[PDB]
Formats: C-alpha cells, structure tokens, sequence
DNA sequence: CGTTTTATTTTTTTTTTTAAA
C-alpha cells in the first residue's frame, strides 16, 4: 500500500502527541478525558506540532488529507485504546489548528486534500437532518451480520453474497440499531 | 506517409516546416519584411531568453507570420487543428534546448490570431471544424465546473489497489482490475484521480454591421483550465475558438438521440513599459501648452465652446486619491463626477458617444427606456431551481469606466433619487430577504440635464429654473451652461468649418498636430512613481476664502456652497502638481476652480 | 430459449404593470 506513507504519516502523529507535546506535559488528553460521556470523537491538534516535531513533513501529510484523514481517525482510537478502558467502539473526529495560514480565487481541481483556512459569514441555512449512516445486511440468503463501512455515497442495500454465491438483487433488512452512525447539517457561506 | 486513414496530415512535416519557419525567423516582421521596423534573432529564441530569463511561463504568439512560409501548413494547420498544434509546441519544447539544454524543462507553454470572420449570423455545413474568430460583448459572470480524468481503485484482500487514467470515457474489467489474481471482483472509485476545470459565458456580437431590425444572437464556450477567470466579464472582447458540435439526447426516456446538433466554440485566447520614448515624456509636461493642446485634440473637428475643451482639462492626468494610510478611517475616496445640462440639442451625447466609442468600458443610457432598478439580474424565470441568484447588476459593471446617461429630468422620482449616496459613498447595501452583503463599486458620472423648460427662462437665476431646491441645484462645484451665442456671430463658424467634411476628403495636420499614438501612452505613465503630496501652499486659499466661498449665503435665490464641494477642490489639487513638476502643491491650481466655478457662481446678479 | 416497458399542479415576491373622480 502506498497509502502507508500516511500510517507512517500517522507513525509520526502518534509518536509526538502520546510523547511531550509542550508545557513539560501533554496538550491532547484533556480533550481524550473529556470525550468519554457519549463517546464524543472531537479532539483539535495544532498543525504546529507538525512543524514542532514532524520538521515541516506537513508536506507529508497536507496533501492526502481527505485520503488518509481516515487512518488519521484510525489513530485517534489507536491512542484511545492504549490507556483508556477500551473497546473498539471509538469513532472518528479530528479539528486540527494552528496554521499560519490563510482565497475563493485560490481555489482549482489541484486543490483537494489540504488544510487551509477561511471565514465567511451566516445566512441562508439549514438544520439537522441526520444520516443514519452505517448498517447491515445480505443478499436472500444467511449472512446475517456486516459491520462494514456502507458509508461512502456508493452505497446499496442489496449485496451478492458472503459465504456462498447467492443472488445478486435480493436483500435483507438487518440491524440499523445496535451499531453506531452520524449526525450533521448544512448551509450556504458567502465571502468575507 | 504515415497518416490517418481518414485525413492527408502528418506530424513530421508541419513539424519540419516550422522549424524551418522560426529558424526563417528574426522576427520576420520587424527584421525581413518591415526591415524599416526593428527590435535580430528567432523572437522564439528570443523569447526563451525573455521567458526562462524572465521565469514567466505560460507564453502567448499567433501564427499569422506564417503567410510567407508554405502555406499547406497553413491549410492543413486550418483544418486539422487539434492534431497538429501539439507538434508545434513539440518543436518549441526541443526549442527549449537550442538555448538552454538542462533547463528545468518541467512546464508548458499555453497558445493562431491570424484568420478572419464577418459575423456570427449564419454559418454552414462546411464550416464544422475550422478556425474561427469573432467579437462582442460579454454578457455573464458564471461559476466553475471541474471534470475528470482517470479512476483511482480500491480492494479487498492483499491490497490490490490498482490506478488507471482515461482515454476519455472507459475502464475495462475483466473479473479483477488489471486482472490481478482476481482475488475479489473488479473495483473503482473516481475522486483521487485528475479533474479539470472551466466555466460557460456567452457573448453579445456589438458590430456596426448589425442587420436591419434584427435581435441580439449570441454565442458562448467554456475555458480550460489556464482560460478561467481572465475576464472582468462584459466589455468589447474578441476571441478565437473552433467550431464545435455535439448530439442530443433524444427525450429522456433512454438512450435515443437527438437529429439535431447543438454547437458551440473551442476555448483558446482572447483580445485587448517603455523605456525609451522618455524623452517627449518631460517635454510634455514642462510645456504650458497642456490646457489647450491636448484638448485641442479630443474633438477632433469641432471648437464647440472650446472652453468645454478648458473643461476637458479637469479629466486625465490621472486623478489621485488622497487615501488615508496614516489614520485608516472615513475612508475619503477621491471621486469625479459633472453633468453637460441641456435646453438645447447639443452635443451631449457625441462627447459622451466619441468616448463610449473609445474608452472600452461602453454604455449609453437615458429615462424611460430601462428602469432604475438594473442592478438585478432578474430571475424572471432561471435554469435553476429557484436557488434565487442575481448573479451580475448591468449598470455597476462600469468598474472605474463611464455609462453615458442622457435626458435626465425625464424619470419618475424613484428613479435618479435612489442613486443619491453612491455618487460619493461607492456602496450597494443589498438588503432583501435574499443573499446579503456590502458591495463596491465607483466610476465616472455624466449627464444631459435638463429642467422642465426647453429654453432657460429669462429674468430668473438659475436656482430657480431646475426644480431641484439650492441644495441639490447648488450641489456640485458647476454643472456646466451650454448656451447659444445670440448672434449669427458664432454660428456660420463650424458651418464653414464642417460644411465640407463630406466635401474635405482630407485633413490638416497643423501644429495642433493629431498625434496618433504619442498622446495616448503618455497617460498611461501619468500616474506610476510620483505621487502628489500637499504639504502648506495652496491649502491656506480657500481656507481663507471660505469667507467668500460661503458668505453669498446670506440670500435666498442666490446661492452660496456647501462642504462637499470643499472636498471636490482638494480632489482638484491633485492633478496639475507633478506635470509641470511639483509633486508638491503649487498655489494657481484653486484658480482654476474659480476660472471654473464663478464662470457661473458669481454670475449671481440678481 | 423466455417474459417486461411509460405521465405532477398551484402559489409566491419580483419586476411588470396598470386604475378612478
Ligand atoms: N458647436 C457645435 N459643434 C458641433 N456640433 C454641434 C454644435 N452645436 C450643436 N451641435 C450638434 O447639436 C446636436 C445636439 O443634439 P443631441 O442629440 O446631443 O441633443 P441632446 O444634447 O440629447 O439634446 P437635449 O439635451 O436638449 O435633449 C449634436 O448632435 C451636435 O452634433
């Protein structure tokens, strides 16, 4: 895999923020302690530290974002898991900060993947309309239990088979109830 | 002869003949045929110093030069365009090496203007995929649409994450991609993969050989993906292209097709300091000829009150700002803005048209013919979904340029009252229930006023003749008489003049000599690196002389100022300081505000 | 060597326009 360029990437974000971030101790475990009500997945890191510690690989990092932001997530819960009473449960949340750094005018294709930063203002907006985002099911026959990633816009209910070869249309409707999905909204921003 | 099956065009050939050509190349303009102009060298090469040397990529050049060479380049470079251009940029990118060798020959050059058109108004089976160039004006400021190039897979077991680009619309699948093993079935997702970029804005043909009663057709084409956003969109514009089509789906129901073609243009180019002229540069300035002579070129033919060319005085040399680096606030714009007023037919639009008819930025406008309210961009109906937008206002897109109004009592009370703040304030609140913001735009304002009578009634001060109150009559510095000498005196003069410019077939170049060109550059420089400053001098005049600027107040129907004026003279400092070579202020300038204002200010009587 | 295809209407707010002693 190429991609593991970024879990090295992500070798490097584990090894500085489980280490001595700054102040003589942590910066990223308040956030960690504070996460455990609802399993609350938010955690802000500063882009700096890719500088403090990475020494500017920010370029190893800033361009397979929407890429690799996953195994970025991936790592959020490999740190969880190595001190905090686990289970895998641990989703994905991550706002990163700190990057001198700032427009609609800079803005193309090549664009995709970064990390700058932008203000605008609020109008035109709206509310929560959540997505019930993963979820199960199998082809008419038996397989009863897929704790995959149905996510990505490509998705459908209808899948051909796990085990055995079995249909190709057919479907069931399985478990939308004990798993875990999202929530989010939606606007319209407008220039500075 | 190595050849499509279906064509006569080959790479080597065209590839040959021009290298040949820019090796037959000293700039053959300014070096074989106009020997009698001169920059002697390939230009190409020269450029590939005037390029690396300048690191400036992306080069712009026409082909038209090459009349002279064999000219079946010419044609099959007309008619088999997309396939033999990228050999001409092959032969530059091994002309890279001629003059440097072990460049960082990484980047490309982007690119024709040489073929003709008439008009877009009809146009044949023959004329499908040839090179055309036609002009304008632009109507649309659109949004960007990217589009893609390739799919980038993913797996399932070992990591089979395979990649591929596009020819233009296909990926093959055998049972795994690149059939690998096929340890699981084929894969795709399309988004790390390359995209590209353009947009859609349609031009209005503005010829002078629009025929007969006939309705705006128009025309329009995408960019790609270094054409994107050249453009202040909407002003008289030129453009090469290449013819284009493309069916229809038929319906909608599935697959069937259309009979018809749509068509539209390809998307390639469009159309619009010297050191060593200083000389006339100085000359220019220093000689005290600048309150006439300039004007005396800019009506070409006419004199007409040749104290409106004195008045064409108040207008170039460009107009500095007093903006406000030390302090930051109230931002003071140094705005320019009078009227022509009427009560008889004069040349009010002539001026107004021999300047929409040269500066670029072109409108002509007047009451009762459009409304006051086109700043909309109506969505009368959009294809849209009602995503209400009013993408462009009209009448704001004069971006420091000038709309020519005429007629100017003629509307209702809306009108030519709700523009009553941007004159000085550039600002466009747009507060609806729609989208909102703060906007900015400010140009140059000129009119044809005209009270509710034809003739100035006699008897009677001004004041009393618009039906504006001396507030808004009184308001700015002057807004100009245009009167008739009582007399045959001045009228048989342009008469004799002008009787015979049909009857001329010639013109005289006097010591008033129509200068070309050497007028129209000297401008350009007029506001680079001196700035004006006003320090102590010419400050204390009207500081003083408020006392007489104001204290004819005393006196209903008569009339004094008021402090906005003050400012349109401080606005006035600015332009005569570094021509005639103090950029610090000289003390005659405020003259010239009387020379200007009590020529109908202290014309007061009563 | 078999078994299946295909439809939407009324109200808003803007910018246009239009009415009576
Ligand atoms: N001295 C002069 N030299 C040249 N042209 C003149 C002169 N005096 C008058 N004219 C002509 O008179 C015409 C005046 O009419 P134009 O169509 O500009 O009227 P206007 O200014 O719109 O009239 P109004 O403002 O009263 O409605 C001009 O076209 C111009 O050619």
């Amino acid at each position: 895999v190429k991609d593991e360029v970024g879990i090295r990437a992500q070798k490097l974000f584990q090894d500085f923020l489980e280490e001595f971030k700054e102040d003589g101790e942590i910066k990223y475990t308040r956030p960690a302690a504070s996460l455990e009500s609802p399993d609350r997945c938010t955690l802000e890191v500063s882009f700096e530290d890719v500088e403090k510690y990475d020494q500017n690989l920010a370029t190893a990092i800033i361009e397979e974002y929407y890429h690799i932001y996953p195994f970025l997530c991936q790592s959020v819960s490999n740190y969880v898991k190595d001190r905090i009473g686990l289970k895998t449960q641990k989703d994905c949340y991550v706002a990163f900060t700190e990057v001198p750094t700032r427009k609609v005018r800079d803005l193309t294709t090549s664009k995709i993947g970064t990390l700058i930063r932008i203000s605008g203002q609020v109008v035109r907006t709206h509310p929560v309309h959540p997505e019930l985002v993963s979820g199960v099911f199998m082809c008419l026959d038996c397989q009863t239990e897929i704790r995959n990633v149905e996510q990505q816009f490509k998705f459908t209910n209808p899948t051909i088979c796990r085990n055995p070869v079995c249909s190709n249309r057919k479907r069931f409707m399985l478990d939308v109830e004990k798993s875990l999905f999202l929530d989010f909204q939606k606007i319209r921003i407008q220039e500075t | 002869q190595l050849v499509v099956w279906g064509t006569n065009v080959v790479v080597s050939q065209c590839k040959s003949k021009f290298k040949s050509f820019i090796m037959r190349f000293i700039d053959p303009s300014a070096e074989q045929d106009e020997i009698s102009e001169n920059i002697n060298q390939p230009l190409y090469l020269q450029k590939l110093e005037e390029i690396h040397t300048l690191e400036e990529p992306y080069l712009n050049l026409n082909c038209a030069h090459l009349k002279t060479f064999d000219q079946d380049l010419y044609r099959q470079l007309i008619c088999y365009p997309q396939e033999v251009i990228p050999g001409f940029d092959m032969a530059i990118n091994e002309m890279f090496f001629e003059r440097y060798p072990a460049a960082l020959l990484e980047h490309q050059i982007q690119v024709f203007n040489a073929d003709k058109t008439r008009n877009m108004r009809s146009l044949n089976p023959e004329d499908m995929d040839q090179l055309i160039s036609i002009s304008g004006m632009v109507i649309r400021s659109s949004n960007v649409i990217p589009e893609m190039r390739e799919a980038f897979f993913s797996c399932n077991i070992c990591s089979f994450s395979t990649t591929v680009e596009v020819d233009r619309g296909r990926i093959n699948q055998p049972t795994l991609c690149t059939n690998c093993n096929t340890n699981h079935c084929f894969r795709l997702i399309h988004n790390r993969s390359e995209f590209t970029d353009k947009q859609l804005v349609k031009l209005q043909e503005s010829p002078d050989d629009m025929a007969a009663g006939q309705t705006p057709h128009n025309v329009l084409l995408y960019a790609h993906n270094d054409l994107v956003d050249k453009v202040q969109p909407g002003d008289r514009v030129t453009v090469t292209g290449i013819y284009r089509a493309t069916p229809l789906k038929t319906g909608g129901l599935s697959s069937s097709v259309k009979s018809v073609y749509k068509t539209h243009v390809d998307v390639v180019h469009f159309r619009k300091f010297p050191p060593e002229r200083v000389e006339l540069l100085q000359l220019l300035a220093k000689k005290p000829d600048i309150y006439d002579r300039l004007a005396r070129a800019i009506a070409p033919s006419i004199y007409e009150n040749d104290d409106i060319k004195k008045g064409i005085l108040l207008q170039l040399f460009g107009g500095t700002k007093k903006k406000h680096a030390t302090l930051g606030r109230q931002n003071f714009r140094s705005e320019i803005h009078l009227l022509l007023c009427g009560d008889p037919g004069t040349s009010k639009s002539q001026m107004l048209q021999y300047v929409f008819n040269l500066v670029p930025r072109s409108q002509y406008t007047s009451g009762r013919g459009s409304s006051a309210v086109g700043l909309t961009a109506y969505v009368t109906k959009d294809p849209e979904t009602r995503q209400l937008v009013l993408q462009t206002g009209a009448l704001v897109l004069a971006d420091n340029g000038v709309c020519c109004i005429d007629e100017f009592d003629k509307m209702n009370d809306s009108t030519r009252s709700v523009l009553h703040e941007v004159m000085e304030q550039q600002t466009l609140s747009i507060a609806k229930a729609g989208i909102i913001c703060q906007l900015n735009a400010r140009t140059s304002i000129l009119a044809a006023a005209n009270p509710a009578e034809s003739q100035w009634n006699k008897r009677k001060n001004i004041i009393d003749n618009v039906q504006l109150p001396h507030t808004l009559l009184s308001r700015f510095d002057l807004i100009f008489l245009v009167l008739d000498p009582q007399d045959e005196i001045f009228d048989k003069r342009l008469a004799s003049h002008l009787v015979s410019l049909y009857y001329v077939t010639r013109h005289e170049e006097e010591d008033t000599m129509f200068d070309m060109s050497v007028l129209r550059d000297y401008i350009a420089y007029a506001r680079e690196h001196l700035s004006p400053t006003l320090s102590d001098e010419a400050q204390q005049r009207l500081i003083q002389a408020y006392v007489d600027m104001r204290k004819v107040g005393a006196g209903r129907g008569q009339i004094s100022a008021y402090p906005r004026q003050l400012e349109s003279l401080i606005r006035l400092s600015e332009a005569h300081a570094k021509v005639r070579l103090s950029n610090q202020v000289e003390l005659l300038d405020v003259e010239e505000a009387w020379r200007l204002h009590r020529e109908a200010l202290k014309q007061s009587a009563t």
